[PDB]
């Protein structure tokens, strides 16, 4: 029940080719259960509550950046078997950890303990 | 519309299933193929575990479509 | 204290 | 007769319906109250599904009937 990753970020809606932000800014977060089964959650900093609650299996999906709207961070989960797209962006004011946490996310989806 | 079920054990098996097929119809499929029991049957595909009574394009499962298959510890120390 | 969001853009899966 | 819809969680959501009313009339009154589509919302009574083209009399759903309301998944 160890976290394996979190940091402050929001979701976003994409319809048709456009991508809006949402302004409930959560976490995105990552949870390991005794299953080995890898919990990707996203909880609402509104509420401080889970608002989803995904597991993630290994090369199930790619964690990776954004680059269509260089200006913050926004990264995007694409799901290689799931055939579905994610975008997140990062409510972190500092970028020093984002790499990090960018990298943490993929091994962590990829590479669980 | 068959989809590919690989088990913990890195096993694949793909099942025949229609994209209105539920969720505890795929199990069975996996209990005559395997025999593993439905209590032990946790489907798991698009990243979210595949809910009893939903249907496999209730998930946008397609066809050859890989889903994960988690098997109960039945143990502990 | 925190940094604003993003603003609406086009993606494509390039 | 009203009825008195629980979500998931404690939230209980209190729809005027008339007996002859539909299910499908039900959900409706839901998704204008909470913004959830008949597809998204599952109105299950006495632990039985509610199917469509039946009235709340036929599930004999008196007035503050307390009825489960079960969402999908959410987002992805």
């Amino acid at each position: 029940n160890k976290y394996l990753v979190e940091f402050r970020a929001g979701k976003m809606s994409l319809k048709g080719t456009t991508v809006t932000p949402d302004k409930r800014k959560g976490l995105v977060y990552i949870q390991q259960t005794d299953d080995s089964l890898i919990h990707f959650c996203w909880k609402d900093r509104t509420s401080g509550n889970v608002e989803d609650d995904l597991i993630i299996f290994p090369d199930d999906c790619e964690f990776k950046r954004v680059p269509q709207c260089p200006s913050g961070r926004v990264y995007v989960l694409k799901f290689k078997a799931g055939s579905k797209r994610l975008f997140f962006w990062m409510q972190e004011p500092k970028t020093d950890q984002d790499e990090e946490h960018c990298r943490k996310v993929n091994e962590y989806l990829n590479n669980p303990p | 519309m068959q989809i590919f079920v690989k088990t913990l054990t890195g096993k694949t098996i793909t099942l025949e299933v229609e994209p209105s097929d539920t969720i505890e119809n795929v199990k069975a499929k996996i209990q005559d193929k395997e025999g593993i029991p439905p209590d032990q049957q946790r489907l798991i595909f698009a990243g979210k575990q595949l809910e009893d009574g939903r249907t496999l394009s209730d998930y946008n499962i397609q066809k050859e479509s890989t889903l994960h298959l988690v098997l109960r510890l039945r143990g502990g120390d | 204290q925190e940094p604003e969001p993003p603003e609406p853009f086009e993606y494509i899966d390039d």
